[PDB]
Parts: C-alpha cells; sequence; structure tokens
C-alpha cells in the first residue's frame, strides 16, 4: 500500500488538516454572512457603516467630471463642456487657486451650480494601461552570459548616459537612443530585455508588435499617440518593441491594394519618434528575427542607432549556458561540461535548458532526490542522440 | 547686401552666422571666418538641460 | 505596518467609541502610527486629525493627535526598539518601551505623573540603517542592492536570497523592516556576511 517516508507522516498531516477544517467550523459554527453578492464582511464594516460614510456622503457631493476648452481674459471664465449633456461657460469654486486649470483638463464640477472644484488626472485608456509592465521581472545581467559584447554595447545606451549624465556632458555627446536586436531565435534578447527591464529605474513600457493592427482606420495611431502622451510624461521611461514586421516591413504598391493601413500607423510612428520637435528624454529598444525586410525610414539612424545581433555559441557560449541553465538545480559534486559542450556543436542556450530541465526528468520518473551527475551524463546523451536525430534534424 | 571674408556682394542668397556676420556660400562655414563662440560650452548646457538625472529609488522622504 | 492591520485598527479607531473613557482608543490612536517611520498614512493621520478638530476634544487630544502624527516623521527613520536585531534575535527594546504602553491606561496620568515617561519613556532606538563602508580609512562606497527581506529558508542551492532586485544603492541608504541586502560584485564583504550596518569591508580580489 504505502510506507512512512518521513517518520509521522500522517501524524502531521491529518493534524494539520483538521484544525484547518476546524477554522471553517469555528467560522460557519460563529455565524459568517458571505455570498451577499457583492459586499464586505461584516466584521470589518460595522465599525465604518457609522456616520464616518457621511464624511462621505455630505462632504463630498456628486462632483460630475467635464472637460475644459479655454479660458479668458482678467478672470477664469473657463469654458466647459461635460461629455455630452451641454456645454456651458462656467467658474471655478474658491476651493482651487487658478493655475492648475489649464486648458484640455478633466475637472470635477458640481452638479447644481456648476462651477469648478477639482483637477483631474487626464485620461489614460485600458488597451495601453495594460501594456505597461508596473513590475520589473528578476532577471540578473548574470544570467544573460555569453554575449559580453553585446550586452556592452547596449550597457553604453541603455545604462550608462542616464545612470551617468557626467561623461556626456563633460564631453559634449548625446546617446544613441534607438537601438535594435536581431539575430536567430532562442539566443537572449528576451533575457537582455528583462534584465535591463530589471535595473530600468525608469518607466519601461512592454509593446507586443501585433497588438495596433485593428479593425477600424487611425485608431491603432491612436494608441499611438496616447503612448508617446505618457511617455513625455513619465520622464526617463524606456519603451519596447517587439517584431516589429508587422507595422512597416515594406511599401508594397505593385498592386497597391495590399496593407495600407498599418502603413499609416508606421508613419505616424515615424514622425512621434523623430521630427518636428524631439522628443526629450526617451529611449526605444526593439529587437526582431528577420531584421532583412523593413522599410528603410526605420534603418535611418538617429531612430535605429545600434544593430546588436545574437549569434549561435560556438563551443564555450554553451558551456557558460550550461553553467547557467545547470546552476539552478540540484546535482552531484562530481561536475564537468565543456565534455558536454565539446559534444553539441550546435545548440542554443534554450536547447541548454532543455538538456538541463531534462537531466531532472530521469531522476524524476526514478523516484529520486537529484539530478546525480551521471544522471545528467544520462540526460546529455539522450538529448545527443535525441537532437542527432532530432525531428526538424 | 555683402560678405565679411571678402567682400563679395550677395544679396538674398547671403548667410546669417550665430557671430551676427553675411557670408557668402564659400564662407558660411565657421572655418572659413574663424568664428569666435563656444559651441562646445552651449554643448555642455543645452545637453545638460535635455538630459534628465535618473535617480534610483532611494533616499526619498523622511 | 501593514495594510492589514493598519486597516482593520483604523476600523476601530476612527470609530473612537468615546462612550469608554475615549482617550483608550485615542491611547491606541498614538501608538497606531508606531509603523515604519514615514508612510502614506499621512492620510489617515491627517484625516482623523480634521475629524479630531472639533470632535475628540482638544482639551485632551490635542497633544495626542499631531504627537502619534509627528513620532513616524521625526528625524524621518530610527525606529529600532523592536526586540529584533540581525534578523530576529532580541535585544533591550523592553525597558524603556514597554513602561510606555503600561503607563498608557487611559486618563490623568497624561496629566501629573505621565509627562515624566510619556516624553522620554523609550529611547532605545538604534539608529536605522545600514549603508556603510568602514574599509579602515572609511572613504569606500560599495555597491549595495536594497531588496526585499530574505524569505529563504530551504528550496535548493541555487537559491534568490530575495526578490524585489530592482532598487541598487551604494551609500547610506534605507534599513527598512523586511530587508536582507547583499550586494553584487564581490568587492569583498569578508567581515561579518551576516549584516549589520558598520561591517569593515576586508578588500580583496577573489576572482571578480
Ligand atoms: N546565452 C544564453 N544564456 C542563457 N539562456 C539562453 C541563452 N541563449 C538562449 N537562452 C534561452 O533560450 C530562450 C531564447 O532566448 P530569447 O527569448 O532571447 O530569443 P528570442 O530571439 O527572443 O526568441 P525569438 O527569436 O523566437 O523571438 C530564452 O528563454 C533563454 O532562456
Ligand atoms: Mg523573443
Amino acid at each position: 500500500k504505502t510506507y512512512g517516508q518521513s517518520t509521522y507522516s500522517r501524524q502531521i498531516k491529518q493534524v494539520e488538516d483538521d484544525i484547518q477544517q476546524l477554522l471553517k467550523k469555528i467560522n460557519e459554527l460563529t455565524g459568517i454572512k458571505e455570498s451577499d453578492t457583492g459586499l464586505a464582511p461584516p466584521a470589518l464594516w460595522d465599525l465604518a457603516a457609522d456616520k464616518q460614510t457621511l464624511q462621505s456622503e455630505q462632504p463630498l457631493q456628486v462632483a460630475r467630471c467635464t472637460k475644459i476648452i479655454n479660458a479668458d481674459s482678467e478672470d477664469p471664465k473657463y469654458i466647459i463642456n461635460v461629455k455630452q449633456f451641454a456645454k456651458f461657460v462656467v467658474d471655478l469654486s474658491d476651493q482651487v487657486a487658478p493655475t492648475d486649470i489649464e486648458e484640455g483638463m478633466r475637472v470635477g464640477v458640481d452638479r447644481n451650480k456648476y462651477q469648478i472644484h477639482i483637477p483631474l488626472p487626464p485620461k489614460i485608456d485600458p488597451t495601453v494601461t495594460m501594456m505597461q509592465v508596473e513590475e520589473k521581472p528578476d532577471v540578473t545581467y548574470s544570467d544573460v552570459g555569453g554575449c559580453k559584447e553585446q550586452i556592452e554595447k547596449l550597457r553604453e545606451v541603455v545604462e550608462t548616459p542616464l545612470l551617468h549624465p557626467e561623461r556626456f556632458v563633460n564631453l559634449g555627446i548625446e546617446p544613441p537612443k534607438g537601438v535594435l536586436l536581431f539575430g536567430p531565435p532562442g539566443t537572449g534578447k528576451t533575457l537582455c530585455a528583462r534584465a535591463v527591464a530589471n535595473r530600468t529605474d525608469a518607466c519601461f513600457i512592454r509593446v507586443i508588435g501585433s497588438e495596433l493592427v485593428q479593425k477600424y482606420v487611425g485608431e491603432g495611431a491612436r494608441m499611438v499617440r496616447e503612448l508617446f502622451e505618457m511617455a513625455r510624461t513619465k520622464k526617463a521611461c524606456l519603451i519596447f518593441f517587439d517584431e516589429i514586421d508587422a507595422i512597416g516591413g515594406a511599401r508594397f504598391d505593385d498592386g497597391a491594394g495590399g496593407d495600407n493601413e498599418v502603413q499609416r500607423t508606421m508613419l505616424e510612428l515615424i514622425n512621434q519618434l523623430d521630427g518636428f520637435d524631439p522628443r526629450g528624454n526617451i529611449k526605444v529598444l526593439m529587437a526582431t528575427n528577420r531584421p532583412d525586410t523593413l522599410d528603410p525610414a526605420l534603418m535611418r539612424p538617429g531612430r535605429l542607432d545600434r544593430k546588436i545581433e545574437f549569434s549561435l555559441p560556438d563551443l564555450e557560449g554553451r558551456t557558460h549556458i550550461f553553467k547557467i541553465h545547470a546552476r539552478s538545480m540540484s546535482v552531484e559534486r562530481d561536475i564537468r561540461f565543456e565534455l558536454l559542450a565539446r559534444l553539441c556543436p550546435n545548440s542554443t542556450g534554450a536547447e541548454i535548458r532543455s538538456v538541463c530541465t531534462e537531466a531532472g526528468m530521469f531522476a524524476i520518473r526514478a523516484r529520486r532526490k537529484i539530478a546525480t551527475e551521471k544522471d545528467f551524463l544520462e540526460a546529455v546523451n539522450k538529448v545527443i542522440k535525441s537532437y542527432a536525430k532530432f525531428s526538424a534534424t | 547686401n555683402r560678405c565679411f571674408m571678402c567682400r563679395k556682394k550677395v544679396g538674398l542668397t547671403g548667410f546669417d552666422c550665430r557671430c551676427g556676420n553675411l557670408f557668402c556660400g564659400l564662407h558660411r562655414y565657421s572655418d572659413k571666418h574663424n568664428c569666435p563662440y563656444d559651441y562646445k560650452a552651449e554643448a555642455a548646457a543645452k545637453i545638460r538641460k535635455e538630459n534628465p538625472v535618473v535617480v534610483a529609488e532611494k533616499i526619498q522622504r523622511i | 505596518g501593514e495594510p492589514t492591520l493598519r486597516r482593520a485598527v483604523p476600523l476601530a479607531l476612527a470609530l473612537i467609541s468615546v462612550s469608554n473613557p475615549r482617550l483608550n482608543i485615542l491611547d491606541t490612536l498614538s501608538k497606531f502610527s508606531h509603523d515604519a517611520d514615514p508612510e502614506v498614512s499621512y492620510n489617515s493621520i491627517f484625516a482623523m486629525g480634521m475629524v479630531g478638530s472639533g470632535t475628540n476634544n482638544a482639551r485632551l487630544a490635542a497633544m495626542l493627535r499631531q504627537l502619534a502624527q509627528y513620532h513616524a516623521k521625526d528625524p524621518n527613520n530610527l525606529f529600532m526598539v523592536r526586540l529584533a536585531q540581525g534578523l530576529t534575535h532580541l535585544g533591550k527594546g523592553t525597558l524603556t518601551l514597554c513602561p510606555y504602553h503600561s503607563d498608557r491606561q487611559l486618563m490623568s496620568q497624561v496629566a501629573v505623573a505621565g509627562l515624566l515617561t510619556v516624553l522620554v519613556s523609550f529611547l532605545d532606538v538604534r539608529n536605522i540603517i545600514l549603508g556603510k563602508s568602514h574599509y579602515v580609512l572609511y572613504g569606500l562606497v560599495a555597491a549595495m542592492q536594497p531588496r526585499m527581506l530574505v524569505t529563504f529558508d530551504e528550496e535548493l542551492r541555487p537559491l534568490p536570497v530575495s526578490v524585489r532586485v530592482g532598487q541598487a544603492v551604494d551609500v547610506v541608504g534605507q534599513a527598512g523592516k523586511p530587508k536582507t541586502i547583499t550586494g553584487f560584485q564581490t568587492h569583498t564583504t569578508p567581515v561579518l556576511l551576516a549584516h549589520g550596518e558598520r561591517a569593515e569591508l576586508a578588500t580583496e580580489e577573489f576572482l571578480p
């Protein structure tokens, strides 16, 4: 049937479980009002349901939101629309200062007398609110070993001018805000993206290349407007594009009835990228697998300045990636990986992780604690032969 | 309407260099009239105004 | 301070229940400002000072509300009486802190006898932070890297000590309650390797 793997095996298990259930039985015994179609449990809003909700009732009115057009001379005399209700010539309440009520502003106004009460944050739609990462994955630069030249080149661009805006002033130069990455897939571009975003110290913004193609005309551009708006607002923010081939790869016109809309959108990215009052403090990181079928306008420097590529490790990048994907796992003290990488003349870091994790699967299926060194030998053997007579290869 | 590096009359094909002087197409370049202006300093000053001193989130408030 | 008690307490604090000797819930007002020095709780303390201007009379609370308002933001650092050091051990923090909370029962022990303790009751706070070099000359600024408290007990051999690897500092910074920062580059932290805010930095190039 079974055996006692560790001494009091169930003796901790059911002892934990029955008191866990007793935590519930305490709650239903005491009486809990659950499933009241979207409310809070009474234990914490009973002592909040008092007149310290009327303090939210009377002191704060409905505060209908509206949008500002312009002002007048010597006085506010503000012209405002609500959204679709009507346009009025209204004035601010005495609770505000006649400074931060500049035009094109979403402002809260009284429902009764139509007087401005509050300045608001401008509008930003969810479709782009969701592409802002708002988080930094833990991707350390050491995890991207095997591209010392590339990570250095990128370091000179996205990192050094920002964290040290001193040398470039002491010599009088401008950093190349435009970086493109390319090379064969499964190589260390994404990793570089996540790692740079780790120490980004900036409003880093993901962009998925296909997210822009849409059903209506110009709306994708309307995205781009909000993009460069949130960019210019968030000082020292980064932008990442990925597989931009969908955007503007060519200008197919022999039979000019093919792709045009994302061509126009690509033009909007052109203008709002460079031309007519440059952006200021922004950095652009791109990456594609086929940087060969793109419109040369993006290929113009100033926009896409550096062309960093990630190659296939000759013999030693695969060794170090054995040290990267083989390090974060349990093995015996009898390691050696040069023997391994000498066995895989052509394999990527991704395949390296595939062999490292495939190493564990033997002990995993063979009821073992860890991937023993010799088990890792068996792993590289089955992946040496597997990759030797691989399906596609 | 005339240049200053060669007194050659021009008219509407003259130039207005930073140093306030007009030049012909041959002398429009700062290296053809010895322009006495610190382009490097207006350098170290424009880049300093356009360059946002980034701040690693640390020692903010109280 | 965390949102759980930070919100649950004012659920019994904004509602003072003044039918009691209300300066008990007002006493709890004071030491509910007991959290990691500065915080976004100025909304809470400030609002409860506005509703506490007229209500929760200033005859007995006018010192109290701003008293708790200002306690977090005194030198903007320096709260350590938690009976915790290094990561979890003990250390006084009780002889000096405790007599306040015992001295806070309800009433006119804030009037005559109280003013001796209530002001300087607890003063066993040992600074705040650890960003320091102390290489014998004391000139170093070694690259640190602030993060979250080390949550790890045993998972594997290549196991990440912290998660919030984003921030990176080098000099005097912010210790915070859940922080177990290590650093990188192996500029050589051989002195203690168990933290403690005055490391000596024996310098050495151990294959960097
Ligand atoms: N040198 C390396 N070190 C560590 N891991 C690597 C290395 N090269 C590749 N990998 C692994 O292989 C995967 C592929 O890398 P990456 O995602 O950067 O390639 P990509 O160019 O973005 O892929 P695609 O071209 O298909 O979009 C990564 O998830 C990474 O973990
Ligand atoms: Mg990729």
